[PDB]
RNA sequence: CGCGACCUCAGAUCAGACGUGGCGACCCGCUGAAUUUAAGCAUAUUAGUCAGCGGAGGAGAAGAAACUAACCAGGAUUCCCUCAGUAACGGCGAGUGAACAGGGAAGAGCCCAGCGCCGAAUCCCCGCCCCGCGGCGGGGCGCGGGACAUGUGGCGUACGGAA
RNA sequence: UAAGGCUAAAUACCGGCACGAGACCGAUAGUCAACAAGUACCGUAAGGGAAAGUUGAAAAGAACUUUGAAGAGAGAGUUCA
RNA sequence: ACCCACCCGACCCGUCUUGAAACACGGACCAAGGAGUCUAACACGUGCGCGAGUCGGGGGCUCGCACGAAAGCCGCCGUGG
RNA sequence: UGGAGCCGCCGCAGGUGCAGAUCUUGGUGGUAGUAGCAAAUAUUCAAACGAGAACUUUGAAGGCCGAAGUGGAGAAGGGUU
RNA sequence: CGACUCUUAGCGGUGGAUCACUCGGCUCGUGCGUCGAUGAAGAACGCAGCUAGCUGCGAGAAUUAAUGUGAAUUGCAGGACACAUUGAUCAUCGACACUUCGAACGCACUUGCGGCCCCGGGUUCCUCCCGGGGCUACGCCUGUCUGAGCGUCGCU
């Protein structure tokens, strides 16, 4: 897990946020791997990853990255979508499969949050006052 | 300081060039609004961007 | 002279020399409190300094 | 603020009533003259012209 | 002696001119700025001081590439051609 | 008196260079004369000599650069100067051919099930 | 009215556009009309005035019939100076009084190839207007 | 404080609403824009119905709406199959197809079929070239109309 | 005690490529208070909000159901109206608080892996010729190199597909 | 029908380029900023941060005499003023 | 309405306060600026339109908007409240 | 006086009326020609220049700092002094 | 009457209210929706005949070329040009050019040290010396070369 990084305990404030130990990071470990791989290989572009093992203290992953300007990707139409500059850093924006999970979006009743694009948008649309021209 | 660095000396030497007053033939110019230089400096009072 | 502040003494001695069909003994820079590299340029005894001056335009 | 209530709205049925009133007192030369319109030598006050 | 007397011994300096951002704020012991973070790659900014932010955004300076891009774009980004000569 | 790009274009390279040096030289004569009072009439020239220099200079560089990209025209790997500078992103677009490559599959659909023009009510 | 939605009617925007207009645009602004003798001949209302077009002042103090040659146009100041339109200073030295092209009238143009062609353009586009109206 | 008789009321102005108020000074512009784009879609798809593609009759769900009838997303596969239309062609003659629609009741099935039967009839399929092959309709029904249908095609009256 | 395959792994100012910072109104991903309210205050609230970090594009994100429903049933996402200040949550206090259905804007659908068949039928790169060449592309021709069976390409993907 | 993936469109837009408009403000207002303003200046630094519009249609901006070392005036003059 | 004269009357306003001319606080002078707003939600009153209805939004149709980012219209006229 | 715009009526709209807020900004009085220009012994005579000299310069006299200096030289700092 | 004081008015000052202006804001709307190793944003230092600042530009430095425009610019100079000529000046902007820091890139931030290839003087490849030119960042991808290992095997 992720302990809360603060000097000694010392989460100054009300006694709720006082937790520093038993609390858990939003993205998953696979989605940390996919990020760190991407982050290191900034030219490359993360397609997806997979679990290969795990010790106590470690998990291990194999992230599948693509060179988006190697003709064999570029030229093949099925691939070339990755080249396009939107898909710059999918793993950073939360768009790998492992990334996507944490945003917490699907269809149907067990979601409702995320029912714009995403958790922020739903909340945005819900706390805009729409103040119409005529009221 | 008399142990200047080139960088400093250059920076000082721009400042001294910028200090000179306005040329009087400015003030006859057609759309003139500037009587005196204002941005002038005097080493004894006001002490540089250092 | 007033010289481009990027100059060495080597560059001035071979700049001068080219332009004025002249041979220098020793260049000797300083930088003015201004942005000007002023070179003092000793000419080798066989050439005069007053003569060349008139040649170039000053006096 | 921008979100002051600038626009206002009016029932359709009233708007129409209004426009009627208005068309009715486009006739009635007194009123038209009282509204200033210099209408002294005009011939017949719902003043209709060939097309 | 906390006060006036001691303003005496302001002989020597912390900061100097940064090389990236021109400010007199590059800390000589720390070898950084505190204005841009010089040696740190990414330009320091902070979304608390908006005022600071505005004092140097794109528009603030010469824009000597960025402006002439906007011209170029406008007309089309044309390259390697000329108008029809006389 | 006037130098005009017009004529320079055609002239031989060595000639142009001489003409430049001749100006450069004059420009030193002036700047000395600026120092020594000289005359007002001279301190116009100082501006004129500059652009006349810049003009020669430019035209030289132009000819030279034309002749470069006459040479490299056709060559696959050409220098970065002579490469086209649209905009960072706009040189990483897809390759005009590449973005209109279809998959064999997508063609097969374009053959078999094309959009028909149609109307309704008759 | 105007109707075109890329034009102004906007005190300030016009004024800036006038006062901060550049010289080649101020050529068009400092235009003046042609006297009725020319107007007949060239079939042109008006012409951007120039260094040595002879000219009658129409309004102001100097208002007269005295056909002066324009001396010089001061496009910075939107104003032309005219042969004899001048006033003594306190120290005796004469000074050209600035007159504004629109209160003047051209009585003899200074025709060159370019100006001739312009007047040929204006006639042409006039007569096309007349042919369209007919 | 409250003061003598009147709805206790909880109004939701506790978060920073003013940061996120949405004003509708757009709207008129947006009515215009959308409309322009609408008009331009029509002029693009010259004789095809502006409306878009033919859409099927469908009951609404739930004991409430139950009795009312709407337009569907598209015609289901049973309905094409029976009307005798290849599913990948239907998209190309202006026929909305969803495939996720189950078809339980025989009545609705035959209704939609009767639509598609009706539609194909009153359709004026142009040919590929001006040089006419089979299917593409006669030069009569082509000259007399390269004409659009403004409004949803075969409107769904309940 | 050599020479050779491959494997894993190094070094190169090796050949050609690409990422690096900025801007940040809007968007995505984390991170995340406390003033405040509750007439005190601790859960609650302020708020997943300010500040912090990351990454984008002309938009982003979303999206072609492990959906809603329970009906005579609808049929990707987004957006508006409505649902609804409702169901629900809450020291059931203060406060919070959606969703389907209905009407609208728009509307567009698809491809792999797999399972199988096709002499790898595929790809990248070098070199000569013709065209074209300021978004490096088309055709031809090389016992010229590599990638590829630890699986490329066509067919096909749940609306079923193959023979 | 999950644990692989692509997808225009309505939607967003206090930054940018460029336009239009306003029952808005009218130089203590309106942007900190109508002007050589993020300027001057302050602070080691982060940062803070102003003031400041208006002769006249035209410079015709007061030649010349006179008093005074001059600043200053007295006359004279320009100006519709 | 300017000054002056005399008779009578007459304490300095603002404020909190049971009580202020107070030995209660604010106020040297003058100019300009300066404080019950706007949105939402209810309530009652009142005016108008229609009436077992009413309703307009949101959308749509009518134009390049000069006035129009209006106005008009809609088996949407009623999904819906 | 000034020198370019303004008002009555009927309606609509509001950033609509100031003595105070130790209110904000600017300006001005009384105080007042007042408090003050008193730390470290010291000035004088002549001459010059000059419109003009208690203070400038030159000479003379009398004085002080009294080599841990009120002398000569540098560092830091200043930035043309 | 005297001086002073107070009051009122007239004229003077002080000060900048008022009113009238407005190349500025503020708001709403529309259309585009573009930065960067081909060196961005930003910074610095430079550049005018006389120029301090603002602006504009980059050692070709108040701008070169090209197109369009068709006689200026103008504070004063001084000049050009034949304005019956690619032609003043403006505008546009497609060609050319774009000093030093800066993601900033040979290593260092002193402007301090360097390496390797090519040229000119210097030699007569004699290395030195000077000057010039071109390379010398990190990470990563496809290929290439050179290699490593009691890694897995093959033949000798
Ligand atoms: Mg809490
Ligand atoms: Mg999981
Ligand atoms: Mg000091
Ligand atoms: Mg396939
Ligand atoms: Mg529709
Ligand atoms: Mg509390
Ligand atoms: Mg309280
Ligand atoms: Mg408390
Ligand atoms: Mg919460
Ligand atoms: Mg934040
Ligand atoms: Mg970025
Ligand atoms: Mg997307
Ligand atoms: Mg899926
Ligand atoms: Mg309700
Ligand atoms: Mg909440
Ligand atoms: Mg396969
Ligand atoms: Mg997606
Ligand atoms: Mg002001
Ligand atoms: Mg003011
Ligand atoms: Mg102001
Ligand atoms: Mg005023
Ligand atoms: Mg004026
Ligand atoms: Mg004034
Ligand atoms: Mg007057
Ligand atoms: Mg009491
Ligand atoms: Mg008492
Ligand atoms: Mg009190
Ligand atoms: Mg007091
Ligand atoms: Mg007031
Ligand atoms: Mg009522
Ligand atoms: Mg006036
Ligand atoms: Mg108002
Ligand atoms: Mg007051
Ligand atoms: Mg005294
Ligand atoms: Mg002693
Ligand atoms: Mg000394
Ligand atoms: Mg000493
Ligand atoms: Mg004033
Ligand atoms: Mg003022
Ligand atoms: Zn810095």
């Amino acid at each position: 897990g992720r302990k809360r990084p603060v000097p000694k305990g010392a989460t100054y404030g009300k006694p709720v946020h006082h937790g520093v130990n038993q609390l858990k990071f939003a993205r998953s470990l696979q989605s940390v791997a996919e990020e760190r791989a991407g982050r290191h290989c900034g030219a490359l572009r993360v397609l997806n990853s997979y679990w290969v093992g795990e010790d106590s203290t470690y998990k291990f992953f194999e992230v599948i990255l693509i060179d988006p300007f190697h003709k064999a990707i570029r030229r093949n139409p099925d691939t070339q979508w990755i080249t396009k500059p939107v898909h710059k850093h999918r793993e950073m924006r939360g768009l790998t499969s492992a990334g996507r999970k944490s945003r917490g979006l699907g269809k149907g009743h067990k979601f409702h949050h995320t029912i714009g694009g995403s958790r922020r948008a739903a909340w945005r649309r819900r706390n805009t006052l729409q103040l119409h021209r005529y009221r | 300081s008399s142990h200047k660095t080139f960088r400093i000396k250059r920076f000082l030497a721009k400042k001294q060039k910028q200090n000179r007053p306005i040329p009087q033939w400015i003030r006859m110019k057609t759309g003139n609004k500037i009587r005196y230089n204002s941005k002038r400096r005097h080493w004894r009072r006001t002490k540089l961007g250092l | 002279f007033i010289v481009d502040v990027k100059a060495n003494k080597h560059q001035i001695k071979q700049a001068v020399k080219k332009l004025y069909d002249i041979d220098v003994a020793k260049v000797n820079t300083l930088i003015r409190p201004d942005g000007e590299k002023k070179a003092y340029v000793r000419l080798a005894p066989d050439y005069d300094a007053l003569d060349v001056a008139n040649k170039i335009g000053i006096i | 603020k921008t979100w002051r209530r600038w626009h206002r709205r009016v029932n359709t049925t009233q708007k129409r009533y209004a426009i009627c009133s208005a068309l009715a007192a486009s006739a009635l030369p007194a009123l038209v003259m009282s509204k200033g319109h210099r209408i002294e030598e005009v011939p017949e006050l719902p003043l209709v012209v060939e097309d | 002696t906390k006060g006036t007397s001691s303003f005496g011994k302001r002989r020597n300096k912390t900061h100097t001119l940064c090389r990236r951002c021109g400010s007199k704020a590059y800390h000589l012991q720390k070898s950084t700025c505190g204005k841009c973070g010089y040696p740190a790659k990414r330009k320091r900014k902070y979304n608390w001081s908006a005022k600071a932010k505005r004092r140097n955004t794109t528009g603030t300076g010469r824009m000597r590439h960025l402006k002439i891009v906007y011209r170029r774009f406008r007309h089309g980004f044309r390259e390697g051609t000329t108008p029809k000569p006389k | 008196a006037k130098i005009k790009a017009r004529d320079l274009r055609g002239k031989k390279k060595e000639e142009l260079l001489k003409q430049l040096d001749d100006l450069k030289v004059e420009l030193s004569q002036l700047r000395v004369a600026k120092v020594t009072g000289g005359a007002a009439s001279k301190l116009s020239k100082i501006r004129v000599v500059r652009k006349s220099i810049a003009r020669v200079l430019t035209v030289i560089n132009q000819t030279q650069k034309e002749n470069l990209r006459k040479f490299y025209k056709g060559k696959k790997y050409k220098p970065l100067d002579l490469r086209p500078k649209k905009t960072r992103a706009m040189r990483r677009r897809l390759n005009k051919h590449e973005e209109s490559l279809k998959t064999k599959k997508q063609q097969r659909k374009e053959r078999l099930y094309p959009l028909r023009k149609y109307a309704v009510k008759a | 009215m105007k109707f075109n939605p890329f034009v102004t009617s906007d005190r300030s925007k016009n004024r800036k556009r006038h006062f901060n207009a550049p010289s080649h645009i101020r050529r068009k602004i400092m235009s003046s009309p042609l006297s009725k003798e020319l107007r007949q001949k060239y079939n042109v209302r008006s012409m951007p005035i120039r260094k040595d077009d002879e000219v009658q002042v129409v309004r102001g103090h100097y208002k007269g019939q005295q056909i002066g040659k324009v001396v010089q146009v001061y496009r910075k100041k939107y104003v032309i100076y005219i042969e004899r339109v001048q006033r003594e200073k306190a120290n005796g030295t004469t000074v050209h009084v600035g007159i504004h092209p629109s209160k003047v009238v051209i009585t003899r143009l200074k025709l060159d190839k370019d100006r001739k062609k312009i007047l040929e353009r204006k006639a042409k586009s006039r007569q096309v207007g007349k042919e369209k109206g007919k | 404080a409250p003061s003598r008789n009147g709805m206790i009321l909880k109004p939701h102005f506790h978060k920073d609403w003013q940061r996120r108020v949405a004003t509708w000074f757009n709207q008129p512009a947006r009515k215009i824009r959308r409309r322009k784009a609408r008009q331009a879609r029509a002029r693009r798809i010259a004789p095809r119905p502006a409306s878009g593609p033919l859409r099927p009759i469908v009951r609404c769900p739930t004991v409430r709406y139950h009795t009312k009838v709407r337009a569907g997303r598209g015609f289901s596969l049973e309905e094409l199959r029976v009307a005798g239309i290849h599913k990948k062609v239907a998209r190309t003659i202006g026929i909305s197809v969803d495939p996720r629609r189950r078809n339980k009741s025989t009545e609705s099935l035959q209704a939609n079929v009767q639509r598609l039967k009706e539609y194909r009839s009153k359709l004026v399929l142009f040919p590929r070239k001006p040089s006419a092959p089979k299917k593409g309709d006669s030069s009569a029904e082509e000259l007399k109309l390269a004409t659009q249908l403004t409004g949803p095609v075969m409107p769904i009256r309940n």
